[PDB]
């Protein structure tokens, strides 16, 4: 509760200062801002005609002479629309490909636990918090990242009575004296028991096997 | 990634005459935004190399004493004796993939020597550091303890690995030698990467052959119109040649935006399989390869990436 | 005051041997940045810091600590 409550406040201090984290949504607006200012600047272009004003063509010329110059100005304004609407079909295909990516992360990451790596956020996934955004969505990914590291002494199997003891769930570690059973994500040293080990095979076919005594809890319970 | 190109408006449309450059002020912003559309392709081609090839910002190196599980890993590791850092498979991958009119070729940002140092860093994190290299700081897991916990995701215990470990080295080293012999014999497996060269070559050979076509005009030379015909009759025949070359330029920019969208979904499929199959273990069928998944080996490739999937059959 | 790249000739920059995270790309591995009496320098890109992990048969590393971090991804809709 000390680590999680400070981690949400670092998101609030970053979004109040740095504005470039939301700039992927600002490129949605600025590509549309150049698209609506595209067709305004095409009206001032002469398109090969003398003047771009349609009242300065038909009222200044013969009606045989106007229909050549008017049909150049319409076809130049048709080609400005054929560059516009084709650009609106291509740029919305990148939005709808990202909308299916956003609807996958609303389904998989938010509604349940997902085992995926670099999808629901970096590291081991816990949960996701959706937040609303203009023309988009803002995800908050709560992840599990281990920090400190310590080197231990391992072995794949433990030889006791002549049968190899394989670990069921866990790893075999040692501090240099006694062999302990811990887990991959965390350090919790335990006493070696028959319920935590699995018995298969002999000791000859295992490369790197070590000798220790597997503690049986039933052996103190015989006389008690 | 694809080949980044740029089109000059002055040299391609005009035949280097003073009459053609004065008539583009009436046409204006036609070829201005088409150069901006090819610029925005070339920004996104550099973003495809950042998402796929480099998953992490940390570089791992191979230890100089090599014994890994009784296996031969030297075909995917780069050669320190050569000045270029390349593995034995990537020597075969680079060699099978095969005048200035105002069209230029933009060079790529990330060089192919720096792609292989993203490749040799993430192969070092897979072998030495386990699956924890992309999910956090790199731990030290021995290689006999890596594949025992990679069998536990698909339902196989540790009885299969430790007894049969000498029989895995006959199976794994013979299967990876058939991959090296097949890529050296035939170039048809790399033919998806050869079409990225070929569809960019047919687009550039389309655009340079539209200059010889007449486009409705009498002559295709702008110097032959101005030195012969009258200047009221020259402005009809020159402006047919300007408009017909811009329709070939409108064809060229639109087809490259469709191929940029097809190479975006393939790179997002590639950056998914770097994040899932290479950096972790998946339980999926026909995603990380056919059958059960164990591990995945990325390799460097021109205009792409070659995945080596280790499957359990 | 002048430097030859594989992309072409670059005039107005100073070639340095330091390699770190840059800002303005040029191409073919050469990248430009403006840092400090101030000028624009061009150099070869960094891949990150050097880390060489240890390897032996008998050594395992188990983490003793964990840190919960919050990351933010923005997808347009």
């Amino acid at each position: 509760a000390n680590q999680f409550n400070s981690a949400i406040g670092k998101i609030q201090d970053s979004l109040s200062s740095t504005a470039s984290a939301l700039g992927k949504l600002q490129d949605v607006v600025n590509h549309n801002a150049q698209a609506l200012n595209t067709l305004v600047k095409q009206l001032s272009s002469k398109f090969g005609a003398i003047s771009s004003v349609l009242n300065d063509i038909f009222s200044r010329l013969d009606p045989p002479e106007a229909e050549v110059q008017i049909d150049r100005l319409i076809t130049g304004r048709l080609q400005s629309l054929q560059t516009y609407v084709t650009q609106q079909l291509i740029r919305a295909a990148e939005i709808r490909a990202s909308a299916n990516l956003a609807a996958t992360k609303m389904s998989e990451c938010v509604l349940g636990q997902s085992k995926r790596v670099d999808f629901c956020g970096k590291g081991y996934h816990l949960m996701s918090f959706p937040q609303s955004a203009p023309h988009g969505v803002v995800f908050l990914h709560v992840t599990y990242v281990p920090a400190q590291e310590k080197n231990f002494t391992t072995a794949p199997a433990i030889c006791h009575d002549g049968k190899a003891h394989f670990p069921r769930e866990g790893v075999f570690v040692s501090n240099g004296t006694h062999w302990f059973v811990t887990q991959r994500n965390f350090y919790e040293p335990q006493i070696i028991t028959t319920d935590n080990t699995f018995v298969s095979g002999n000791c000859d076919v295992v490369i790197g096997i070590v000798n220790n005594t597997v503690y049986d809890p039933l052996q103190p319970e015989l006389d008690s | 990634s694809m080949t980044k190109t740029s089109v000059d408006c002055t040299m391609y449309i005009c035949g280097d005459s003073t009459e053609c450059s004065n008539l583009l002020l009436q046409y204006g912003s036609f070829c201005t935004q088409l150069k901006r559309a090819l610029t925005g392709i070339a920004v996104e081609q550099d973003k495809n190399t950042q998402e796929v090839f480099a998953q992490v910002k940390q570089i791992y190196k191979t230890p100089p004493i090599k014994y890994f599980g009784g296996f031969n890993f030297s075909q995917i590791l780069p050669d320190p004796s050569k000045p270029s850092k390349r593995s034995f498979i990537e020597d075969l991958l680079f060699n099978k993939v095969t005048k200035f009119k105002g069209l230029t070729v933009l060079p790529p940002l990330l060089t192919d020597e720096m792609i292989a140092q993203y490749t040799s860093a993430l192969l070092a994190g897979t072998i030495t550091s386990g699956w924890t290299f992309g999910a956090g700081a790199a731990l030290q897991i021995p290689f006999a303890m890596q594949m025992a916990y990679r069998f536990n995701g698909i339902g196989v215990t540790q009885n299969v690995l430790y007894e049969n470990q000498k029989l895995i080295a006959n199976q794994f080293n013979s299967a990876i030698g058939k991959i090296q012999d097949s890529l050296s014999s035939t170039a048809s497996a790399l033919g998806k990467l050869q079409d990225v060269v070929n569809h960019n070559a047919q687009a550039l050979n389309t655009l340079v052959k539209q200059l010889s076509s007449k486009f409705g005009a009498i002559s295709s030379v702008l110097n032959d119109i101005f030195s012969r015909l009258d200047p009221p009759e020259a402005e009809v025949q020159i402006d047919r040649l300007i408009t017909g070359r811009l329709q070939s330029l409108q064809t060229y920019v639109t087809q490259q935006l469709i191929r940029a969208a097809e190479i975006r979904a393939s790179a997002n499929l590639a950056a998914t399989k770097m994040s899932e199959c290479v950096l972790g273990q998946s339980k999926r069928v026909d995603f990380c390869g056919k059958g059960y998944h164990l591990m995945s080996f990325p390799q460097s490739a021109p205009h792409g990436v070659v995945f080596l999937h280790v499957t359990y059959v | 005051n002048v430097f030859q790249t594989r992309a072409g000739c670059l005039i107005g920059a100073e070639y340095v041997n330091n390699s770190y995270e840059c800002d303005i790309p040029i191409g073919a591995g050469i990248c430009a940045s403006y840092q400090t009496s101030q000028s624009i320098i061009a150099y070869t890109m960094s891949l990150g810091a050097e880390n060489s992990v240890a390897y032996s048969n008998n050594s395992i590393a188990i983490p003793t600590n964990f840190t919960i971090s919050v990351t933010t991804e923005i997808l347009p809709v």
